[PDB]
């Protein structure tokens, strides 16, 4: 009913390697071209990728800035406010960048910040500066 | 099975249905009520049955009537009729019996009878058996034709046949308790054994054994579910077909590989795009730390956009670094899936060259099995014969096969050195011309009303002809004949002075060098209580070493086994005789074939018998004059023994229902 098992054998393969009488030599030296044609393709990008790994050596440990662990506190200072408003001119609505810059506030108060003092620090306007970026 | 089913059974028969013969005989039943049939069968498997018990005396219509109990012996005709049937059909009293009814004293009809084959005796048998008058003739100065047997003091070996393909459903059953064959099994256990002279391992054997056998069904596949069996108007051969097979499994094998690699350039190609994508940012991170460090130079007290500056730019390399920390985990998968794909690369080849060449001897023992080489059997036809294979182990004839025809031959008028040149049919009766092989001036005529011709094959395919048909065989008969294939296979025999091999082991392999000679010397049977060896030419190559000189054959055996078992314990043969059947003139070749272009069909062609046209115009039909019987004749049983003999039964039927009328019928 069907081949044994791992045994394949297709109206198209069959009629493929049947048609001349060299059409199977043919077929199967494509396929050992094809092979080499890929083993050294694979030789390249070997060495190649071997190159650009000598360029990472070391890694970035030695750029690591120090960390800042100072606790969230809500009461925000007058500099804190203008830290604010110029993540907004560099940041848009990034809030979480905006907070990771200010330190001491989490994601919420600066969404907070935003809505409350909008009108007085123009953050529309602030905003609208960013964009045009 | 058991019993009376037993019986039909080992006759070859359905034992809950009647069969087309039977149809023909008895209309009048089959076409009947189902009961009436049964009854019949019963009365046929019965009357088998009592036969087979004991074929050692002639089974008489009475005896059987006698054994038969009602409801079944009330209708005393049908019995007869039965009974009669068998008898004439050598399904019953076939053989070598104790006749209980010595000879009718007069005989009806004269049949000459071409060859003391098998078939040929089987034939002449019966019919002296059934009355008539029977003569054979025989080109050879021996009966048996290709059952050969030679012999030289204790040493014994068969040059033809020596396998009985077992007991189940085989007339050489019931032959072998009228005739002491002394039957040794074989056993099948077969070690093959490298051309360097070394053992194959388990391991291999196996894998490529079950190979070869996943290789053919295979080839079945191809034919009947793909309907490979023309191409470019030509029959596809089973070696065309093993090839094409072969091709496409390497195929495969490669088209894997590729789609494996394809996968590692694929993924390189993700780990390097993912490298640029690092080393970028190995820059900007790089860079973007010296403006912090600047930024962060300036002292305090710093305005707000300054302080600013700072900040900002501390979160944007930590965001930075951040990101590649985690390409650096990607890194490390891509990498390690990497090195998984080069470890576990699909198979490196289909077969290397040490299998491939186990994997030739697997198709030496089938080139040897049918005597001749793959590219000649029809792919779809080659194994049409194999539903009717019998049960049991296959066995030796351990004191030769020839005690057979020799047993047949007791009681016949057999001329030897008699060579069939001419055979003349006309309406009213045949002439043979025959010579003498001794001196071939001496000529003789052999008038009869039937001829029976057991010619082999090889006889018959003859160009020009060795036997001449006056008049010529229809057309239809001679494209049987060259359509049909009449293959070959040679033997080589080893009589030692001591066993130097294993006694346990009945045969084993020896795998050739190359492809084009996997033929010689392939195979070797110990099989006989003296020291001998016995070993096989098949394939394209038999028929290549019958031009070659004894001794360098022989020569070519000791090295194989040498080889094998260590130059100290290979001694020189004291006796060889090496067979050349294609050569041999009364033969012409070892049996018969499906070639490929042929059918089970034309093995029937070869049975059906020629009728003569009229003599006088406007004169009516005549009868069948001239029969065919022989291996070749007998499509389910086609090259053997036990299908000569059939075919020979069968035709010596045929002939007395045409000679002596048949009275069953009615
Ligand atoms: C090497 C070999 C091994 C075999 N092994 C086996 C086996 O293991 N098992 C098995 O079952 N079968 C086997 N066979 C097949 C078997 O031997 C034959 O099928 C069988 O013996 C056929 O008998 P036959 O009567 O049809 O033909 P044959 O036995 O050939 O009888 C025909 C007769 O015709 C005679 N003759 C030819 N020309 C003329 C003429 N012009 N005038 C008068 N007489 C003539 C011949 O001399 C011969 O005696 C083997 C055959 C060979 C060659």
């Amino acid at each position: 009913c069907r081949p044994p098992k791992g045994m394949y054998l297709t109206q198209e393969d069959v009629v493929a390697v049947s048609c001349s009488p060299n059409a199977a030599n043919t077929i199967l030296r494509q396929l050992d071209m094809e092979l080499i044609s890929l083993k050294r393709q694979v030789q390249n990008a070997k060495q190649v990728n071997s190159a650009l790994k000598q360029k990472m050596e070391g890694g970035i440990e030695e750029f690591k800035p120090p960390e800042s662990n100072q606790k969230i506190n809500a009461r925000w200072t007058t500099e804190e406010q203008l830290l604010a408003v110029q993540g907004v001119r560099k940041y848009g609505k990034d809030f979480q960048a905006i907070a990771d810059v200010i330190g001491n506030k989490t994601v919420g108060q600066v969404k907070n910040f935003f809505v409350n003092y909008r009108r007085r620090f123009n953050l529309e306007e602030v905003l609208q500066e960013w964009e045009a970026e | 099975p058991s019993g009376v089913e037993g019986a039909a059974f080992q006759s070859r028969l359905p034992h809950d249905r009647m069969t087309s013969q039977e149809a023909a005989c008895f209309p009048d039943i089959i076409s009947g009520p189902q009961q009436t049939q049964k009854v019949f069968l019963f009365i046929r498997n019965r009357t088998l049955q009592l036969w087979l018990d004991n074929p050692k005396i002639q089974l008489t219509f009475e005896a059987t009537l006698q054994q038969l109990e009602a409801p079944y012996n009330s209708d005393t005709v049908l019995v007869h009729r039965v009974h009669s049937y068998l008898e004439r059909h050598g399904l019953i009293n076939f053989g070598i019996y104790k006749r209980i009814k010595p000879l009718p004293t007069k005989k009806t009809g004269k049949v000459i009878i071409i060859g003391s084959g098998v078939s040929g005796l089987a034939a002449a048998r019966q019919l002296q058996s059934f009355g008539m008058d029977v003569t054979l003739l025989e080109a050879r100065d021996r009966v048996g034709g290709r059952v050969a047997t030679f012999r030289k003091g204790n040493y014994v070996a068969d040059l033809g046949a020596m396998v009985v393909t077992g007991l189940g459903g085989n007339p050489m059953a019931v032959v072998s308790k009228q005739v002491n064959m002394e039957l040794a099994k074989i056993k099948q256990k077969c070690p093959l054994y490298e051309a360097n002279g070394q053992a194959v391992p388990k391991e291999k054997d196996e894998m490529v054994e079950q190979e070869f056998n996943r290789l053919l069904e295979a080839t079945s596949y191809l034919s009947h579910q793909l309907d490979f069996n023309v191409l470019n108007n030509k029959p596809v051969s089973l070696g065309q077909a093993l090839e094409v097979v072969i091709q496409l499994q390497e195929k495969h094998v490669k088209d894997e590989q590729i789609e494996h690699w394809k996968k590692i350039v694929k993924t390189q190609e993700e780990l390097k795009e993912l490298l640029n994508k690092m080393v970028n940012l190995k820059e900007k991170i790089k860079e973007l730390h010296q403006q912090y460090k600047e930024a962060s130079e300036v002292k305090p007290p710093r305005d707000i956009t300054a302080e600013f500056l700072v900040k900002s730019k501390h979160r944007d390399l930590t965001a930075l670094c951040k990101e590649y920390d985690e390409l650096a985990e990607t890194q490390g998968k891509l990498e390690e899936k990497l090195q998984e794909l080069e470890a576990n690369p699909p198979s490196d080849v289909y077969l290397s060259s040490r299998d491939r060449q186990i994997l030739d001897w697997h198709f030496a023992n089938l080139e040897f099995a049918n005597a001749t080489p793959l590219s000649t059997l029809s792919l779809k036809h080659w194994d049409q014969d194999d539903d009717f294979e019998f049960t049991g182990s296959h066995l030796t004839v351990r004191n030769g096969y020839s005690c057979v025809p020799v047993a047949l031959a007791e009681g016949l008028d057999i001329k030897l050195n008699t060579a069939v040149r001419q055979v003349r049919y006309t309406a009213s009766g045949c002439e043979v011309i025959a010579v003498n092989t001794r001196s071939t001036s001496q000529t003789f005529i052999y008038k009869c009303d039937a001829v029976l011709c057991t010619l082999p094959l090889g006889v018959l395919k003859q160009q020009p002809p060795a036997v001449q048909f006056v008049p010529p065989l229809p057309e239809w008969k001679t494209s049987a004949v060259q359509r049909m294939g009449f293959g070959n296979l040679n033997k080589v025999v080893l009589c030692f002075d001591r066993v130097f091999w294993d006694p346990s082991v009945n045969l084993f392999g020896h795998v050739g060098s190359t492809t084009a000679s996997r033929g010689e010397l392939f195979l070797f049977w110990n099989l006989y209580k003296a020291p001998i060896l016995l070993a096989l030419v098949a394939g394209e190559a038999a028929g290549i070493m019958e031009n070659i000189s004894d001794d360098v054959i022989v020569g070519r055996c000791l090295a194989i086994l040498k080889g094998i078992f260590g130059s100290s314990a290979v001694p020189q043969p004291k006796e060889t005789v090496v067979s050349r059947w294609r050569a041999d003139p009364w033969a012409r070749g070892s049996y018969s074939y499906v070639a490929a272009g042929s059918s089970g069909n034309d093995y029937d062609l070869m049975a059906q018998p020629i009728t003569p046209g009229p003599s006088i115009p406007g004169a009516p039909q005549p009868i069948p004059r001239l029969f065919f019987a022989g291996e070749h004749t007998i499509r389910n049983y086609p090259a053997t023994v036990h299908g000569a003999l059939l075919s020979g039964l069968r035709e010596a039927g045929r002939i007395a229902d045409q000679f002596l009328g048949a009275m069953y019928t009615l």
